[PDB]
């Protein structure tokens, strides 16, 4: 899937009062059970990056954000290999789980999808 | 004489008594049914194999170890 | 399927050779050979066993050569190219009772007695099945069983009707070692013997397995020490991050 | 009686069918038959049922005289064949194949 | 948390006698044991396995 | 997507100090008893449902099916078998 | 202990030689030890135990 | 520059087994790759050895296997090792494929190693099936009969193809000789494809259990994974030893110790345990051709996982619903296995059909649905 | 030098492959070939005779020898193929020589 698709669909759900009332609590529990925060990851650290689009979005990250991401990946890898979980300040608190990457990938994809559309234009 | 004979008899009278009685009752029914005429022109002819298996399976469970101990 | 169609499953008897560290009882093997020779060999072949195979298992070299030398086997033709017989040698296979399948079936009301060299591996149950079968002919078939002609009722045999009649009765064999030859004793001995025939490497196999288990276990323990030793720098790594 | 002749490794069932057997086979309405055929299509001589005795399901050999339509019973998956060797009950899709056989003499056939 | 000259705490894992010959020797005894059983195991494996190529019992008769 | 040593394809790293000690200076089995007990308990407890639920369900299914099949091929199950065929 | 290290471990040529000599000794002695153990747990069962009758 | 890097030949070994950069957090399920390599080596060594004692003629095949068991020095070991390692090869291969599905190893950028892998799995099935026939016992024959009669369902040409493969009108001597030649050859083909899937993988490197990049933190393949691979080698050899020396016939079927008899059909023809799930799938479809297509599709459908998994996240470590669905999928695959060996009787007929539907619906319906919904939950749940 | 040296081994494997293949026919030249050639191994001091009997699988060329040569003759061509591939990979570093013996780096053709 494209991040664009995920973001658009999520926005449709958050708009509908009924839908949000039932989905947002589920999604919060899902994320709690998912347990990525116990390895000190932010959600966006889990998105697959071996794609041209994602490589481009990562290159567009501000240097600080990029350095921090590298640290979170290295730290998580070390907890994984040790079979330990994050404790204390290493655990990602819900307020720290910011979508740092979503804006960049949405811009990269926006252009890529426009390019595909315009490659198929027909002068009327 | 064959040790198995005594061990099998003892296990039938003792721990496998319910199964012994089942087989016996079955045999009674089937023999009586065979005695009656137009048995040969019946659809279903009952056997006692099931009950026999239940009994033998039980006897073997209670005897196997004891028998090989005396050979 | 009906249980009848499957056959009754044989009990698990405590054979001497059951057990990771247990060999066959060779005295039982010898007695079992004598039952084979005096009872089964009338109808059943043991084609995969040579006289040499008994040597140092059940019999001395002299006893086995004596058994071989009592028989006649086909020799190479003489100088006029006429057929000839010779006395048996240790390399000869134990000869069967019938020349071909047709002769075998004709003697057994149509049924073909299988070769027994692999029968312990060729039936679910193994020794237990052979033991159960030979000892499991009831005096009377369960009421309501209709036996086909030339069949005998035996619950362990799938379908119930077997072409082999009960053959082991108290004192059909006179054991040379003074063991009382009861039906159960003879079945236990012959079933041991046939199990040996099917897997003659059994004793050596289990001893080599014991050595293998020990060495491989030790190497496993040491491999874990070595792994943990070499990996400890990676497991013990620590980081300090100062955001730039 | 039914004979079993090996012919190309497959078994050949040859049954010398009695009068009443032929009658039994000529009863079943063709309509109600997975593989619709009459005995006349199968045999070229009503007293000589010649079939390839491999079951049409997977390819086990039916035990003859057994069954529920008293012809042949495949023990493998329990499919019942007729006195024509037509499939009546069980997994098997087709009737037991008929080889190409010709009566050279009235006492010998080639297959 | 900030100074990189303050080495993190390794005291749970540090051996006191780490620079002794005793210490090294022990670990090489483990490595050497493992090599010894591997050598003995390889010899056994090879010798048993290749013996299949020697004259079989029927030939020897 | 992966390079080689020296140009592996990491985003630039800066600001991480890594420290480790020699295998000969470390106790390889330090805290092994605590880990074998408490760590394994934690890790197993966390994953237990994902094994228990599917295994227990499929075992129940099989148990019911095998018991029915057994019963259909008894004398008592003759009629139910006749309908099932 | 330093002595032991210096002699048998420091040079790999010596270490490998020590491992192979140990392997030889282990192989020989382990064979003998298992043989005896196997004979004791399977006592009176093996051909060697009944051979004497013949 | 070091010789291992300078010299072209050495450098190829170096790049794969020594300096190869690996993620530092591979868990023990990454060890099945090397166990499969060990199985492949044991099968080549024992296989070539048995070929030196086996005779491919149908009048002599079964007897040659008895000669191996009875006369050849350590023949029993070589035979049982070869037969049991075939079972261990399938345990390891199912584990390795299970690892790949759970951790999303099939996703970009690793679609090519995965797709070659699916072919390796097909060649392993064919290899093992032909090897089974070589014994020429009852299961050998009745296996070859049944399986090669499925080819008859190919429309128009099917019958002709069967007779061409058998080299006659039934399974017999021609079939046995040709299966021997092919069974010898197929493991070499399998080795080449195994090597191709590794070369394909070298572009991306190994995935890891977190599903994130490992480019940030790599470890040389040697010594770390060398020594970790030894632990599973010794664990494998312990299991091998228990089967080969103590219970060599536990995984097999007694019927194969009866010489093939084209007349007598054995009590029950079931394949070797590792084929049983596909056999259950085949039984589920009543149509002969349908059944064959379904059975092949059950393997080829693995090729579409790269499409039907719509997740933005690689692997199941962090996806609780996907983990549950995967658990059900795996257990159903085992239930299919068990239903492959029951009799075709009520109530297992219907049950086998339901399990078959569940098997396919994982790829076609559930995985696409579940992966889509988890995408939305991760995004909304972290807002 | 490396492609050349691997090549010398390819040539040895080809000789062995062809020799074993010749024995498989089991005609007179097959047998008498295997007899004489495997008795050259008898010249290896001390262990020579033992090695011969081990290769034959008996005391003469017979069935054991024939079966083992079949298995090896099947296998050896695959080994030969691997070495053929190694000598090419080795050669890839320098590329082909040419009949003038000069560099071709100045003038290449696909
Ligand atoms: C076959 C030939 C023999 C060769 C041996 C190879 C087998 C080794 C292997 O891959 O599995 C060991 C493997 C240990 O691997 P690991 O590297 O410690 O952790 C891998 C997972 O991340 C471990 O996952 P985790 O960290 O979440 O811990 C889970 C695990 C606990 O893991 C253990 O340490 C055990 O316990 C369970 O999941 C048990 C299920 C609960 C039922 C009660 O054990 C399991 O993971 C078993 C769970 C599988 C279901
Ligand atoms: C397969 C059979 C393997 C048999 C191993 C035979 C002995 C080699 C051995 O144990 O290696 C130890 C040796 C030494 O291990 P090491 O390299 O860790 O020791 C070097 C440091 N000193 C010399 C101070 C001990 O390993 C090798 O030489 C590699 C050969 C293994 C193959
Ligand atoms: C039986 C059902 C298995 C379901 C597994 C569910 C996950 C689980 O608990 O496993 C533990 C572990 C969980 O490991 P993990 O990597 O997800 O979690 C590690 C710990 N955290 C979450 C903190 C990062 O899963 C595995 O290791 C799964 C490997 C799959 C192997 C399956 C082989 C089956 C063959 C069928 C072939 C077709
Ligand atoms: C090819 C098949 C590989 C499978 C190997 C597993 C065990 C087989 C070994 C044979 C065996 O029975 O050996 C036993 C000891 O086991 C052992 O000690 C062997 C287990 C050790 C593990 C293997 C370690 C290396 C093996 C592989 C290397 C082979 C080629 C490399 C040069 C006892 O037999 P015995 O002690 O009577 O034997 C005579 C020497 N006294
Ligand atoms: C099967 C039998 C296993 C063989 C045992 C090998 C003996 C190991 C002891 C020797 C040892 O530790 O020294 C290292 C040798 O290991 C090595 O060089 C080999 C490391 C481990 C070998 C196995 C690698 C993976 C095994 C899985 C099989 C793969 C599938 C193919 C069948 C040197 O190395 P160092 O760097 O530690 O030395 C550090 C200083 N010099
Ligand atoms: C005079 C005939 C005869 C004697 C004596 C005889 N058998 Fe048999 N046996 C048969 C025949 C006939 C069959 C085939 C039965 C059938 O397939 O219905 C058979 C079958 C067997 C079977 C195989 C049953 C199966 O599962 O297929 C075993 C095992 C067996 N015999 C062992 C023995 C042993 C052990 C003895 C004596 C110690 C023995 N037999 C004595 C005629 C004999
Ligand atoms: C002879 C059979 C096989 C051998 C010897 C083999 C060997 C290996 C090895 C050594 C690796 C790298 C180490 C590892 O991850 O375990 C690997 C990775 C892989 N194999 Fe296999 N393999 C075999 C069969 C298969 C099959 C059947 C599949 C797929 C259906 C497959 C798909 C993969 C994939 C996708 C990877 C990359 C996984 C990753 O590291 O993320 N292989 N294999
Ligand atoms: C992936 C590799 C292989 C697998 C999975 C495999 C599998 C099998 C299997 C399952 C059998 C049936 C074993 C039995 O029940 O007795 C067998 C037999 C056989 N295999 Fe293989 N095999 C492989 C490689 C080889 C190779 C390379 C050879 C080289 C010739 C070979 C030669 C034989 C021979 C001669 C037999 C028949 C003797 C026997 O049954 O033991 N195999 N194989
Ligand atoms: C199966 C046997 C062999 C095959 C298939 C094979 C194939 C080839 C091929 C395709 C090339 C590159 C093209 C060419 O120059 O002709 C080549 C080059 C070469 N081969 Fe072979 N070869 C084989 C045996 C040998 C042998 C026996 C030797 C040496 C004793 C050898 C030594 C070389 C050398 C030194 C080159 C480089 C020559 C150059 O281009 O200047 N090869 N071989
Ligand atoms: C490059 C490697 C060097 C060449 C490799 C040599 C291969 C063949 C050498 C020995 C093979 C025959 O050597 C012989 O081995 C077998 C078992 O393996 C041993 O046999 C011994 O152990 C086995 C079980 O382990 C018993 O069944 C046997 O009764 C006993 O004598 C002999 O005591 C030994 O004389
Ligand atoms: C697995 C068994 C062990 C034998 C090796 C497997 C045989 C497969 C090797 C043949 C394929 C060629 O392998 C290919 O070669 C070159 C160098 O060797 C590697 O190249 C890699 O390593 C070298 C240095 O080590 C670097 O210059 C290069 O930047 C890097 O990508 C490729 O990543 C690999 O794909
Ligand atoms: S094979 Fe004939 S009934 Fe299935």
């Amino acid at each position: 899937a494209s991040i664009t698709s995920v973001v658009k669909t999520s926005e449709l759900i958050l708009k509908s009062p009924l839908l949000s009332k039932i989905v947002v609590p589920l999604a919060k529990t899902y994320v709690k059970f998912s347990g990525y925060r116990q390895l000190g990851f932010k959600m966006n650290d889990l998105i697959i990056e071996e794609t041209p689009n994602m490589q481009l979005a990562l290159r567009r990250l501000p240097p600080t954000e990029s350095y921090d991401r590298v640290y979170r990946l290295i730290r998580a890898t070390q907890f994984s290999l040790s079979h330990k979980l994050a404790t204390g300040n290493d655990i990602t608190k819900p307020e720290e789980d910011d979508h740092y990457l979503i804006p960049y990938i949405l811009d990269v994809e926006a252009e890529a999808f426009e390019k595909d559309a315009l490659d198929n234009l027909e002068v009327v | 004489p064959d040790p198995a004979i005594a061990l099998h008899e003892a296990a039938a009278e003792g721990p496998c008594h319910d199964f012994k009685h089942h087989f016996d009752e079955c045999v009674e029914r089937v023999t009586k049914a065979q005695e009656a005429e137009d048995y040969d022109h019946a659809e279903y002819k009952e056997d006692c194999v099931e009950e026999f298996f239940h009994l033998q399976h039980c006897i073997n469970d209670n005897t196997a170890d004891k028998l090989f101990r005396v050979l | 399927m009906t249980a009848a169609e499957h056959g009754l499953h044989p009990a698990e008897y405590p054979w001497p050779q059951n057990g990771m560290l247990s060999t066959f009882d060779h005295a039982s093997l010898r007695r079992g050979y004598q039952v084979y020779k005096e009872v089964c060999a009338a109808c059943h072949s043991l084609d995969r066993i040579a006289w040499r195979n008994l040597v140092g298992v059940t019999h001395t070299t002299d006893e086995a050569k004596a058994f071989a030398e009592e028989l006649e086997y086909d020799d190479e033709p003489d100088d006029e190219g006429n057929p000839r017989k010779r006395p048996g040698k240790l390399a000869d296979y134990i000869p069967g009772p019938y020349p071909n399948e047709q002769a075998a079936r004709a003697a057994n009301q149509g049924a073909l007695p299988p070769d027994l060299s692999l029968i312990a591996k060729a039936r679910h149950g193994g020794a237990d099945y052979i033991f159960a079968l030979l000892t499991g002919y009831p005096d009377e078939p369960p009421a309501g069983v209709v036996l086909a002609p030339g069949m005998n009722y035996n619950p362990y045999f799938p379908g119930g009707g077997i072409g082999m009649a009960r053959t082991l009765f108290d004192g059909v064999v006179e054991y040379e070692d003074g063991t009382p030859a009861t039906t159960s004793q003879m079945a236990k001995d012959v079933a041991a013997f046939l199990t040996w025939a099917a897997e003659p490497e059994h004793d050596e196999r289990k001893k080599l397995g014991l050595k293998a288990i020990i060495v491989i276990s030790a190497m496993l323990g040491l491999s874990v020490y070595i792994k943990k030793f070499k990996w400890s720098p990676i497991k013990n790594r620590k980081f300090i991050y100062n955001p730039p | 009686k039914n004979v079993i002749i090996k012919w190309r490794g497959k078994p050949i069932f040859i049954r010398h069918r009695t009068s009443e057997e032929i009658e039994e086979a000529n009863e079943v309405n063709v309509a109600t038959l997975r593989d619709p055929q009459t005995d006349d299509e199968r045999v070229q001589k009503p007293e000589w049922l010649v079939m390839i005795g491999v079951c049409t399901h997977l390819g086990c050999v039916p035990i003859g005289e057994a069954g529920d339509f008293g012809g042949w019973f495949c023990p493998c998956h329990g499919s019942h064949y007729d006195i024509s060797g037509r499939i009546r009950r069980g997994p098997a899709p087709l009737n037991l194949e008929i080889p190409e056989y010709d009566f050279a003499d009235a006492e010998t056939l080639v297959i | 948390g900030k100074s990189t000259y303050k080495i993190p705490d390794f005291t749970p894992y540090l051996k006191k006698d780490r620079n002794t010959d005793a210490n090294r020797l022990f670990s090489y005894f483990m490595i050497g044991s493992f090599g010894m059983l591997s050598a003995a195991g390889a010899k056994a494996t090879v010798q048993d396995f290749l013996s299949n190529m020697s004259a079989s019992a029927d030939v020897l008769a | 997507y992966m390079g080689w040593w020296g140009h592996m394809g990491s985003p630039p790293q800066k600001g991480i100090a890594g420290y480790t000690i020699s295998p000969f200076a470390a106790r390889p089995f330090a805290g092994v008893v605590h880990a074998a007990i408490f760590n394994t308990f934690r890790r197993t407890k966390n994953q237990a449902l994902f094994v228990i639920l599917p295994v227990s369900f499929f075992y129940y299914v099989w148990t019911q099916a095998s018991e029915k099949n057994e019963w259909l091929y008894t004398k008592a199950g003759r009629h139910e078998l006749a309908k099932a065929l | 202990a330093t002595t032991f290290y210096n002699v048998f471990v420091k040079r790999n040529s010596a270490f490998v030689a020590t491992i192979l000599a140990s392997a030889f000794v282990f192989d020989m002695t382990f064979e003998t030890a298992i043989d005896n153990f196997w004979d004791r747990i399977n006592a009176g069962k093996q051909w060697k135990d009944i051979r004497h009758k013949y | 520059m070091a010789l291992r890097k300078k010299n072209s030949l050495l450098n190829m070994a170096n790049s794969y087994v020594l300096d190869s950069p690996q993620p530092s957090n591979l868990n023990y399920f990454w060890n099945f790759g090397s166990l499969l390599a060990l199985c492949l080596v044991i099968q080549l060594a024992t296989g070539i050895t048995l070929a030196m004692h086996y005779t491919s003629h149908a009048s002599l095949a079964f007897d040659s296997v008895e000669h191996i068991m009875r006369d050849v020095n350590f023949g029993w070991f070589i035979r049982y090792a070869h037969a049991n390692t075939a079972s261990f090869f399938f345990i390891c291969i199912y584990a390795h494929m299970g690892r790949n599905i759970y951790y999303g190893s099939y996703k970009t950028p690793r679609v090519l190693p995965w797709s070659i892998g699916v072919i390796i799995f097909l060649l392993l099935i064919i290899t093992a099936f032909m090897g089974y026939v070589l014994v020429f016992g009852q299961m050998s024959l009745w296996g070859a009969t049944v399986i090669c009669n499925l080819v008859s369902a190919i429309p128009w040409l099917g019958e002709d193809i069967v007779h061409f493969l058998w080299g006659g009108f039934s399974v017999g001597n021609p079939t046995l000789q040709r299966f021997f030649a092919l069974h010898y050859l197929m493991p070499f083909v399998l080795a080449v494809f195994a090597l191709l899937h590794l070369i394909a993988l070298h572009t991306a490197g190994s995935s890891n259990p977190l599903g994130i990049t490992s480019n940030v933190d790599k470890l040389s393949m040697h010594p770390y994974y060398s020594f970790k691979d030894l632990i599973t080698v010794f664990a494998f050899l312990l299991m091998f030893t228990l089967f080969v020396f103590f219970s060599p016939d536990k995984l097999g079927h007694p019927d194969n110790y009866i010489p093939a008899n084209p007349m007598v059909t054995p009590a029950s023809i079931v394949p070797e345990w590792y084929l049983l799930p596909f056999y259950a799938i085949l039984r589920a479809i009543p149509d002969k051709l349908g059944g064959v297509i379904a059975m092949v599709a059950a393997i080829l459908i693995l090729l579409i996982l790269p499409i039907v998994d719509r997740s933005i996240i690689r692997g199941n470590a962090f996806k609780p619903i996907s983990k549950l669905l995967f658990g059900f999928f795996i257990c159903n695959f085992l239930l299919l296995g068990v239903l492959g060996q029951v009799h075709i009787e009520p109530p297992f007929i219907v049950l086998g059909q339901i399990c078959t539907i569940f098997y396919f619906s994982y790829f076609l319906i559930l995985l696409p649905m579940v992966s889509t919904i988890e995408n939305i939950f991760f995004y909304i749940g972290s807002l």
